[PDB]
């Protein structure tokens, strides 16, 4: 669902950006979904000139919490896995035991 | 809020029975979109002086430094383009927005890296959120490998070469392929 | 004797046959390979000359696609030249006097109009 | 011959070791590569995550 | 390229009569004949086996114990002639030409057939042909134009330019 | 007049990147289509290696580029049909994200905010920059420390040739029970 909505959405990335590009070359409006040359003819979106345009406190803001977030993510990740491979090791361990008592008593393998 | 929102009094248009050539700037000129300090506003204010010295309106507007809504591309009997700018000079100019007629609504044009960083983030958002509520339910065994555990599996239901030394269909395939043969059996 | 370039000239079997199409071309070859593949041990080796094709093949796909040819085919029709034509549909781009200058054969063979509205037709293909 | 056998086998062994204990080595460093953000883009601060979340994934992964 | 009829005997032996020669005939030709490469025909790129495969004859020889079976047959081959426009594919750039590459021939762009604004670059990183910020490296199809071809045992060679309008960098 | 260039140049290899990792994601769920139960998992970390490398080169392209894009402005032209054909290409200019996630966007600045009204007047991101800076210095001294460390007999080789000449040596035996030379 989700990859289909994003990833869709990027293919109108390819379409209109190529409909962009159509001004002038045309070995790129070729890639558009079938249903849009049937359609809109080429070299329709043409790029303006305009504006910085504006800039916002949330711009560091979010830049700086997301990255928290992200490093701590990481290191949520970093010690729950810790846990599962501890585990891991819980469970293995018990096997190559009783593999003491295989091998180490002498059994084939 | 300068993007696809409505912003609508149909009825002036209603009394206008549409736009002509200046008048876009009217409706223009009840939208926010519309700059005080911009020379068609300044030069509104030469109306509330002047008045008749306007010209259409590129003369008197370009001429003259500040901001403008100049035109340049028609497209009757809906869009009409009309790019904000900036004169610095009589002969001087900074163009800015191309506002346009939306049809009783008049945008600004965005960055195509705006829409462009909306689906690179919608697009990793996705590739995270893949790896949000999904991951870490295959638990790994060096033995055991990848698990999936369940109330009911069903549904449905770098290791070692040598060892010691269905099909669910009854051979119902063949059977099947048996019966494509057959069915023309008889014909062929 | 005949060692020209033209301008159309040269053998005459040659001139006679039509000139096989670069993505139509590949098209026909991986169907080829797909029939022979139909009962197959595994390998065939694909000596020097594939390799090579393989590449330059792929590397000019001007129809990454089964119906892309089909569309393209659709869009031509008159003859004209079988190398003409498959060397327009090898090239691409763009306007008419270039037209001209790489196949000097057009001189007064065909229009401009109708060219500028193929090369839409494909830029957009 | 039975030399190349068990050589080669070993050295695969050795390989795949230098495979995921480099991987280790290369995710758990470029995170830091990852720890920037004066001097760009909010937008471009997006993908960050996922590059943290590959690297720390593909360590837990080279471990397994 | 052409998709052309060409035709070629092969001849069988006592030893491979069976009751499926009719599949040997055909191995035997798609051997001997894809790959190989002719002055008249060119590169015999491969054969078009199935529907569009005949085989007549054959007659066996009186003194050798072997029949000839004439074989007619459709294939793709990729014959050049001079003044024709191909895309290529650059391989190699040495201050003393561009060792392209189309398809399976090898197409050679003398320096002397090259623009002077191409000036070549040793020193930089990876030898190359620039100017004039078009930049010819080992990685660049180029476009030229067949000046003149030879076939010297059964291959082709020829040399093209890039003298015209419309050539060079793609 | 080069920005014309650079709209045509540097987004053509960004419609490039968008050709491989969307038609490459098609590709990619079809092999999550493969499925009559089980997905795949180290393949679709595999997958996800694959994406890294698309945002890899992707923001490989934001570079600059934004430099550029930052006074760009999309607008349909001439041939672009009026009749009713607008609202999609509204859309086409409409830079909304996911309401939901730009309402997450904003559950960060105000729930931030809240972080705020658990600490109502704390300054950190000028030191911050040492933050990242001291990462910046570690990440290096780190790299000292790999740099410090030896890493990776070839006597087994040679062991080998204890059975190289056992081998000349089984010549010799057989030389004897074969001519007996002594």
């Amino acid at each position: 669902e989700q990859i289909m909505i994003a990833q869709t959405e990027c293919s109108l990335a390819l379409d209109m950006t190529s409909l962009l590009l159509s001004k002038f070359k045309e070995n790129s409006i070729e890639t558009i979904s079938p249903f849009l040359k049937s359609t809109v003819p080429p070299s329709s979106l043409q790029f303006s000139r305009s504006q910085p345009p504006e800039s916002k406190e949330s711009d560091a803001t979010l830049a700086k919490c997301w990255k928290e977030k992200s490093l701590t993510s990481s290191c949520k990740f970093l010690f729950e896995a810790k846990e599962r491979l501890t585990s891991v090791v819980e469970t293995e361990h018990e096997y190559y035991t009783e593999l003491v008592k295989v091998k180490e008593a002498s059994w084939p393998l | 809020d300068l993007t696809s929102i409505q912003w609508r009094m149909p009825e002036w248009v209603q009394s206008m029975g549409g736009l002509r050539t200046e008048n876009v700037l009217e409706y223009f000129s009840q939208s926010p979109f519309y700059s005080h300090k911009s020379n068609n506003e300044m030069l509104k204010m030469q109306s509330q002086f002047n008045a008749l010295d306007l010209g259409d309106l590129n003369s008197q507007l370009k001429r003259l430094t500040g901001i403008q809504f100049v035109i340049i591309h028609e497209r009757p009997p809906f869009l009409w383009v009309i790019q904000k700018q900036n004169r610095l000079n009589e002969n001087e100019v900074k163009p800015l927005t191309v506002y346009f007629v939306c049809n009783e609504n008049i945008y600004m044009a965005p960055n195509a890296y705006t829409l462009l960083a909306t689906r690179m983030l919608n697009a990793t958002y996705c590739f995270q959120k893949a790896l949000t509520k999904i991951e870490k339910f295959p638990q790994y065994n060096p033995q055991e490998g990848y698990t999936y555990p369940k109330l009911s599996n069903d549904n449905l239901e770098e290791n070692k070469n040598q060892s010691i030394e269905p099909e669910d269909f009854s051979v119902v395939r063949a059977f099947m392929q048996s019966l494509h043969s057959s069915k023309e059996a008889p014909d062929v | 004797f005949e060692e020209d370039a033209a301008q159309l000239k040269l053998g005459p079997e040659f001139e006679n046959e039509d000139m096989l199409t670069v993505s139509e071309a590949k098209i026909l070859i991986e169907t080829v390979l797909a029939q022979r593949a139909r009962e197959t041990n595994g390998e065939i080796p694909m000596t020097d000359v594939m390799k090579k094709t393989v590449a330059y093949f792929n590397v000019f796909a001007r129809f990454k696609t089964a119906e892309a040819t089909y569309a393209c085919e659709r869009i031509l029709g008159n003859r004209f030249h079988k190398f003409e034509r498959a060397q327009l549909g090898t090239l691409c781009c763009e306007d008419a006097e270039e037209a001209r200058t790489l196949i000097p054969s057009l001189a007064n063979k065909i229009d401009d109009q109708n060219l500028q509205g193929i090369l839409d037709e494909l830029s957009t293909l | 011959s039975f030399q190349r056998q068990l050589v080669q086998r070993t050295n695969t062994l050795n390989s795949s070791i230098d495979n995921a204990t480099l991987t280790i080595l290369s995710r758990f460093q470029d995170i830091l590569d990852i720890a920037i953000n004066e001097g760009k883009d909010k937008y471009t601060v997006a993908p960050e995550v996922y590059q943290i979340e590959c690297h720390t994934v593909s360590m837990v992964r080279a471990v397994e | 390229f052409f998709l052309k009829e060409l035709s070629l005997t092969i001849s069988l032996h006592p030893s491979y009569f069976g009751p499926r020669m009719q599949d040997y005939l055909k191995a035997k030709l798609l051997a001997d004949v894809e790959g190989t490469c002719s002055g008249q025909y060119g590169y015999i790129i491969c054969v078009l086996d199935s529907n569009t495969i005949d085989i007549d004859k054959g007659r066996v020889v009186p003194g050798q114990g072997f029949a000839e079976f004439e074989v007619k047959y459709r294939a793709v081959l990729w014959r050049p002639f001079r003044g024709e426009v191909v895309d290529a594919i650059v391989t190699t750039v040495n201050k003393m030409g561009f060792f392209a590459n189309i398809g399976p021939l090898n197409v050679f762009v003398s320096s002397h057939l090259v623009p002077p604004d191409m000036k070549f670059d040793p020193t930089a990183n990876p030898p190359n042909y620039s100017g004039e910020d078009q930049v010819i490296e080992k990685g660049s199809n180029v476009r030229l134009k067949i000046v003149g071809t030879r076939t010297d045992a059964t291959e082709i060679f020829a040399i093209a330019t890039m003298k015209e309008d419309y050539l060079g960098v793609l | 007049d080069i920005s014309t260039e650079k709209t045509v140049e540097s987004l053509e290899a960004i419609r490039h990147r968008i050709a491989q990792i969307v038609q490459s994601l098609t590709h990619f769920l079809a092999i999550l289509h493969q499925s009559e139960s089980l997905s795949p998992w180290p393949t679709i970390h595999k997958n996800f290696n694959i994406l890294l490398s698309q945002i890899h080169s992707l923001s490989n392209n934001l570079a600059a580029h934004s430099h550029t894009l930052q006074t760009t402005s999309i607008y349909p032209s001439l041939e672009f049909p009026v009749k009713e054909q607008e609202p999609l290409l509204t859309t086409l200019l409409r830079t909304k994200a996911l309401p939901e996630v730009e309402e997450w966007e904003a559950n960060t600045l105000q729930e931030y905010e809240a972080s705020i009204s658990s600490q109502p007047k704390k300054k950190e991101a000028n030191d911050a920059y040492q933050k990242d800076q001291l990462w910046d210095q570690a990440r290096i001294i780190f790299m000292e420390e790999r740099e410090n460390y030896s890493w990776f007999r070839q006597l087994e080789i040679d062991r080998a040739t204890e059975e190289q000449n056992a081998n000349q040596m089984l010549t010799d035996i057989l030389s004897f029970m074969k001519s007996g030379k002594r």
